[PDB]
C-alpha cells in the first residue's frame, strides 16, 4: 500500500 | 471601471503569488542541499512536511496581513470587501457541494441495489426460458385463403366502381 | 404485435442483424417492439463473450474513438444502456478502454463513457486491477500538464468516477480492502504540492479527499473495514496537510474521519508510535485553534515554534496582546472566521440582540473595535464570545459542526464547554 | 480606481524586486551545489531540519488567490457532479422503464 | 465510367461455404474465384503481413447487357483488427440479395467508407504504378489535377484547382531521384515548396488523373475493366487504425 503511494510521489517528483 | 482594475489585480496576484511560490521552493532548495549535506529528491515525507510548512506560512500571512484595512475600513477603497465577498461565495457554495456529494453517494447505492434486483430477475427469467421448448388439407386451406383474398379484393373493387352504399371490410 | 410475439416465443428464432435492433394504425408500429427486442436478445442468449450484440457494443465503441463513425455521440446512449448490466462483460468495457492510449485519441469521448459505467461496475479481479486503475489516475497526471494545465478537470471527474467504484468495492464484502488500498493511494497522489496548494487553490484535489473521507466515515461508525495498524490513517504525511489547508469542507470530513479514526484507536494499544502520532494529530488540530499554545507547542503537525518574525516585520501587524492566538483560533482562521460570523448573528438571534460585526474575522482587537463602534450584557471578552460561537457551531447550523464537535471531544477541558 | 491603480504598481514593485530574487536563486544554486559534495543525498536529520523549518502586502494578496480560486471552481465540477447525478437519475428513470419490461415478460 | 461503392467487414468470414445454397434463393448460377498473390510493401523483401486472400464473382447471364453488370470483389487479411472490406459497382437488386443472405448468416455489420486527405492522395500512387509479367515495376504517368472546395463565409473562395502537366511531373521525380512514392517527394511538397499551401490541411474534393481514374471521397470512379491489387491494399491500411 505505502509502496504505491511512494511510487506516485516519485512520479510526481519526476513530473 | 473598477471591475477591470480588480481583474488586473487578480491577474498580477496570480503572477506574483506563483513567483513567490517557486521562490520559496528554490530558496529552501538553496537551504536543503546545504543544510544536511547534499539531498534534493528525497521522498514526500518532509518535502510533504515542507509543503505543510508552506501552507502554514501562507495562512499565517493571511491572518497577519488580514487584520488590517479590513479591521479599520477606508469606507471608499475596495481592498477588504472583495475578500469578504469571496468568503461568502465559497462558504455558500460549499454547503450545496457537500449535499451534492451526499446525493451522489445515495444514487450510487440505489444503482447497486437496482443491479442486484435486475440480476435475480434475469436469473429467474433465464430459468423460465429454459423451462420452455427450444425455438425451431393444409394446401387446401392455403388455397381457400387465397380464394378468400381474391374474392374480397374483387368485391371491394367492384363495390367501389359501382358506388355501392354498403361497402364494408371483407376478410 | 406484442401479443402475437408471446404465443410464438417458445418457437421464435432470432436472425443476427444487431444494429437494426439498436438503431431507432391497423397493426402496432415497429418502434414499440425494438425496445423489447433489446431485452429479447438479453434473455434469448445468456450473458457471455460470444453474444453478437455484446461484440457489437465493443466494435461500435472503437469506431467512436477512431472517429470512423459519422458522429461520435450517435451510439453512446445505446452503449450506456446495454453496458449497465453484465458485470462479467462490463469489466471488458472498462478494462480494455481504461488504458491511457485511448485517452490520447479522444479525451472527451472517454469521459462520458467512463462516468456512466464505473458507478455501476462491481469489483471482480482480486489482483491486477487496483494497480491498473492507479496507473490511470497516474496517467491523467503528467497528461493535463501535457495538455497545458497542472490539473485540468478531466482528473477531477475521473478521481470521482473511480471513487464511486470504491463505494461498490467497499459495500461488497469481497475486495473491501482493495478499495481502501486504492483509496490511500489516490489520496496520497492528491496531497502533493504540484496539483494543489494554498497559493493555487484548485481544491478539486481536496474535495476528492472529503468525498473519499465521507466513504471512510460511512464505512466507519462501525468496524467492518479495518485499516492497517501501522497505517491507520490515510497517511501520517497525507492528511496532516488537510489540517494545514483551512478549507471548511476539508476540515469537516477529516474531523469526522478523525472521530472514525479515534473510534479505532482505543481498540489498538496506546503504546504504538502511530497511535501516539495519530493521537498527536487529534490534539494539535484541536490545539491549532482556540488554545493559545500553538506557538508554544513543539509540534504543529510536525512544526517547531516559529513563523512569527518576518512577514509580520515586513509590514508591522497593528495588533498585540496575544496576537499569536488570534492567528490560530477558529474565529481567527480566515476561512473559518466568517463561518463563526455566520454563527455569530445566529447566536445574536439566539441572544435576541442584533448588531453587525466590523469584519468577517473575530479576534481580540476587532471585537474591542466592534465594541467601540445594542448587545448582550455580561460578556465583554473574546474568550467567552468564542465559547458562545463554538457551542452554536456545535449545533447543526453549518456542515462544519464537525470541527466544533471534534474540538469539544478533545480535550476534556473543552468537553465541559459543550 | 487610482487608489487601486497604486496596488498594481506597488506589486509591480514586488515582482520587479522578485525576478532578481528569482534570478539570483539559480545563480546561487550553482555554487551551493558545488559547496555540497553531490546533487542528491540522504534525508535531513531533524535538528537542522528544525533549522530548515525555523526560517520562513504579500500575505493580503495570498488571501485573494487562495479564496477566489476555491470559489470560481465551485460551480465548474459541481455541474459535473450534478450532470453525473442527472445522468444517474436519468438512467434510474430508465432503470424502472426496463424493470417494467422484465415484469411483463414474467407475466407472459 | 464505372463507379465503385466501398464497404468494410467487421470480422473475417468464409464465403465459399455454400455456393450451391447461394443460388436457389436467386435462381441462377454464380461462379467462384479463389486467388492469392504477392503484394510487395517493400521491393527488397516482404514479410507474412502481405498475405492476402481475394474472392470475386458475378450475378448475370447476359453479356450483351453491359449496363446490368455488377461484380463483388473481396480482399483482406486475418491478423490485424479489421480483416477485410468489399467493393461493388452498379445499381441492381443483385447488388444486395446476397448481401442480406450474409446479413443474417455471419453477424457482420457494414459501414460506409470514409476518406480524408491522409489517404486520398496516396491512392493515385497505387493507380499509376504498373507491374509486368517479369516482376518489373515501371510507372505510367498521368497529368493529375486536384479539386479544392474550401468552406467559407460570403463564399469568397468556394472552389479552386491546381493542374500539373505530367511532363513536369517527370521533371520533378527525376530531380528528387528514383522514388517508389512520387507524390511523397516530387509533387505534394513542391506545391507547398512554391505556393506555400498545405494540400493535406486544405479540404480536398477530388484528385483526377488523365483518363485513368476519378478519385473522390464519396466514391472512387475508374474506367478500367477491374480494380487492381495495390489500390485495395492501401485502402485496407488506411481504414486500419
Amino acid at each position: 500500500n505505502d509502496i504505491t503511494q511512494d511510487f506516485l510521489n516519485l512520479i510526481s517528483i519526476s513530473s | 471601471s473598477s471591475e477591470k482594475q480588480w481583474e488586473r489585480i487578480q491577474q498580477l496576484e496570480k503572477e506574483h503569488v506563483e513567483v513567490y511560490r517557486e521562490l520559496l521552493i528554490t530558496l529552501d532548495r538553496l537551504y536543503l542541499i546545504r543544510k544536511h549535506n547534499h539531498a534534493v529528491i528525497l521522498s514526500h515525507t518532509q518535502q510533504r512536511l515542507l509543503e505543510i510548512r508552506h501552507q502554514l506560512q501562507i495562512n499565517l500571512e493571511k491572518t497577519a496581513l488580514l487584520i488590517r484595512l479590513l479591521e479599520k475600513p477606508d469606507n471608499t477603497n475596495v481592498l477588504f470587501t472583495k475578500l469578504q465577498n469571496l468568503l461568502e461565495e465559497s462558504n455558500s457554495l460549499d454547503y450545496e457541494l457537500l449535499q451534492s456529494l451526499g446525493a451522489q453517494s445515495s444514487l450510487h447505492k440505489q444503482l447497486i441495489e437496482s443491479r442486484a434486483e435486475r440480476d435475480e430477475l434475469m436469473s429467474k427469467l433465464i430459468e423460465l426460458s429454459s423451462k420452455f421448448p427450444k425455438p425451431t388439407t393444409a394446401g387446401k386451406q392455403v388455397e381457400v385463403e387465397k380464394e378468400n383474398e381474391t374474392i374480397q379484393e374483387l368485391m371491394i373493387a367492384l363495390q367501389i366502381h359501382s358506388g355501392y352504399t354498403n361497402i364494408s371490410y371483407t376478410i | 404485435s406484442l401479443e402475437q410475439l408471446a404465443q410464438n416465443w417458445p418457437q421464435l428464432h432470432i436472425p443476427n442483424d444487431v444494429d437494426y435492433m439498436m438503431k431507432p394504425r391497423k397493426v402496432m408500429s415497429r418502434d414499440s417492439l425494438k425496445h423489447l427486442y433489446s431485452s429479447i436478445i438479453l434473455i434469448k442468449n445468456s450473458r457471455d463473450e460470444s453474444s453478437s450484440p455484446y461484440e457489437w457494443c465493443i466494435w461500435q465503441l472503437k469506431r467512436c474513438f477512431a472517429h470512423q463513425i459519422e458522429t461520435p455521440q450517435e451510439v453512446i446512449p445505446i452503449i450506456i444502456s446495454v453496458s449497465s448490466m453484465d458485470n462479467k462483460l462490463s469489466s471488458r468495457i472498462i478494462q480494455t478502454f481504461c488504458n491511457l492510449k485511448y485517452l490520447k485519441l479522444d479525451e472527451l469521448t472517454l469521459k462520458k463513457v467512463c462516468g456512466g459505467i464505473l458507478p455501476l461496475w462491481k469489483p471482480e479481479l482480486i489482483s491486477g486491477t487496483r494497480e491498473f486503475f492507479v496507473k490511470f489516475m497516474a496517467s491523467i497526471f503528467m497528461w493535463s500538464t501535457r495538455d497545458g494545465h497542472d490539473n485540468n478537470c478531466t482528473f477531477s471527474e475521473t478521481c470521482f468516477y473511480v471513487l464511486q467504484m470504491i463505494t461498490n468495492w467497499v459495500l461488497d464484502d469481497k475486495l473491501i480492502a482493495l478499495g481502501l488500498t486504492l483509496l490511500h493511494d489516490m489520496q496520497s497522489l492528491l496531497t502533493l504540492d504540484k496539483i494543489f496548494n494554498n497559493a493555487t487553490s484548485n481544491r478539486f484535489s481536496t474535495m476528492a479527499f472529503i468525498s473519499s473521507l465521507d466513504i471512510l466515515t460511512q464505512l466507519s461508525k462501525q468496524t467492518k473495514s479495518d485499516y492497517a495498524i501501522q497505517y491507520l490513517i490515510v497517511g501520517p504525511d497525507i492528511m496532516n496537510k488537510v489540517f494545514s489547508s483551512d478549507d471548511p469542507l476539508l476540515l469537516s470530513a477529516a474531523c469526522r474521519y478523525l472521530v472514525a479514526t479515534k473510534n479505532k484507536l482505543m481498540q489498538y494499544p496506546s503504546t504504538n508510535k502511530f497511535v501516539r502520532m495519530q493521537n498527536q494529530y487529534i490534539m494539535d488540530l484541536t490545539n491549532y485553534l482556540y488554545r493559545n499554545k500553538v506557538l508554544s507547542s513543539k509540534s504543529l503537525f510536525g512544526v517547531s515554534p516559529d513563523f512569527f518574525k518576518q512577514i509580520l516585520e515586513n509590514l508591522y501587524i497593528p495588533t498585540a496582546d496575544f496576537k499569536n492566538a488570534k492567528f490560530f483560533t477558529i474565529t481567527g482562521i480566515p476561512a473559518l472566521s466568517y463561518i463563526c460570523i455566520i454563527i455569530l448573528r445566529r447566536l445574536e438571534t439566539a441572544e435576541n440582540t442584533k448588531i453587525k460585526f466590523t469584519s468577517g474575522i473575530i479576534n481580540e482587537e476587532t471585537f474591542n473595535n466592534f465594541f467601540r463602534v445594542g448587545w448582550i450584557k455580561g460578556v465583554n471578552n473574546i474568550h467567552d464570545l468564542r465559547v458562545k460561537i463554538l457551542m452554536h457551531l456545535s449545533n447543526t447550523a453549518n456542515p462544519y459542526r464537525d470541527i466544533a464537535a471534534f474540538l469539544f471531544t478533545y480535550l476534556k477541558s473543552l468537553s465541559k464547554y459543550s | 480606481k487610482d487608489v487601486l491603480d497604486v496596488y498594481i504598481k506597488n506589486l509591480e514593485n514586488q515582482i520587479g524586486n522578485k525576478r532578481y530574487f528569482l534570478k539570483q536563486a539559480q545563480g546561487a544554486i550553482d555554487e551551493i551545489t558545488k559547496r555540497s559534495l553531490d546533487t542528491e543525498g540522504k534525508p535531513v536529520n531533524s535538528e537542522v531540519f528544525t533549522e530548515l523549518l525555523r526560517k520562513p502586502p504579500i500575505g493580503f494578496s495570498l488571501t485573494s488567490n487562495f479564496l477566489s480560486l476555491r470559489a470560481q471552481s465551485s460551480s465548474e465540477w459541481l455541474s459535473l457532479m450534478n450532470d453525473q447525478s442527472v445522468d444517474q437519475k436519468a438512467m434510474l428513470l430508465l432503470q424502472n422503464n426496463i424493470n417494467s419490461d422484465l415484469k411483463e415478460l414474467l407475466r407472459k | 465510367p464505372y463507379t465503385w461503392k466501398f464497404l468494410g467487414i467487421s470480422k473475417q468470414l468464409s464465403l465459399e461455404n455454400g455456393i450451391a445454397k447461394l443460388n436457389q434463393l436467386l435462381n441462377l448460377e454464380v461462379d467462384l474465384d479463389i486467388q492469392t498473390i504477392r503484394v510487395p510493401s517493400d521491393p527488397d523483401g516482404g514479410t507474412a503481413a502481405d498475405e492476402y486472400i481475394r474472392y470475386e464473382m458475378r450475378l448475370d447471364i447476359s453479356n450483351l447487357d453491359e449496363g446490368t453488370y455488377s461484380k463483388f470483389i473481396f480482399l483482406g487479411n486475418s491478423k490485424m483488427e479489421v480483416p477485410m472490406f468489399l467493393c461493388y459497382c452498379g445499381t441492381d437488386n443483385r447488388n444486395e440479395v446476397v448481401l442480406q443472405w450474409l446479413k443474417a448468416e455471419y453477424g457482420v455489420i457494414m459501414w460506409p467508407i470514409k476518406f480524408e486527405q491522409k489517404t486520398m492522395i496516396k491512392l493515385a500512387d497505387a493507380s499509376i504504378v504498373h507491374v509486368t509479367k517479369e516482376n518489373i515495376e515501371q510507372i505510367t504517368w498521368f497529368s493529375s489535377k486536384l479539386y479544392f472546395e474550401p468552406e467559407t463565409q460570403d463564399k469568397n473562395l468556394r472552389q479552386f484547382s491546381i493542374e500539373i502537366p505530367r511532363e513536369s511531373c517527370e521533371g520533378l521525380a527525376l530531380g528528387y531521384g528514383n522514388t517508389m512514392h512520387p507524390y511523397n517527394d516530387a509533387i505534394v511538397p513542391y506545391i507547398y515548396n512554391e505556393t506555400g499551401m498545405a494540400v493535406e490541411r486544405l479540404p480536398l474534393t477530388s484528385v483526377i488523373l488523365a483518363g485513368h481514374t476519378k478519385i473522390m471521397r464519396e466514391s472512387i470512379v475508374t474506367s478500367t475493366r477491374s480494380l487492381r491489387n495495390r489500390v485495395l491494399a492501401v485502402v485496407l491500411q488506411s481504414i486500419q487504425f
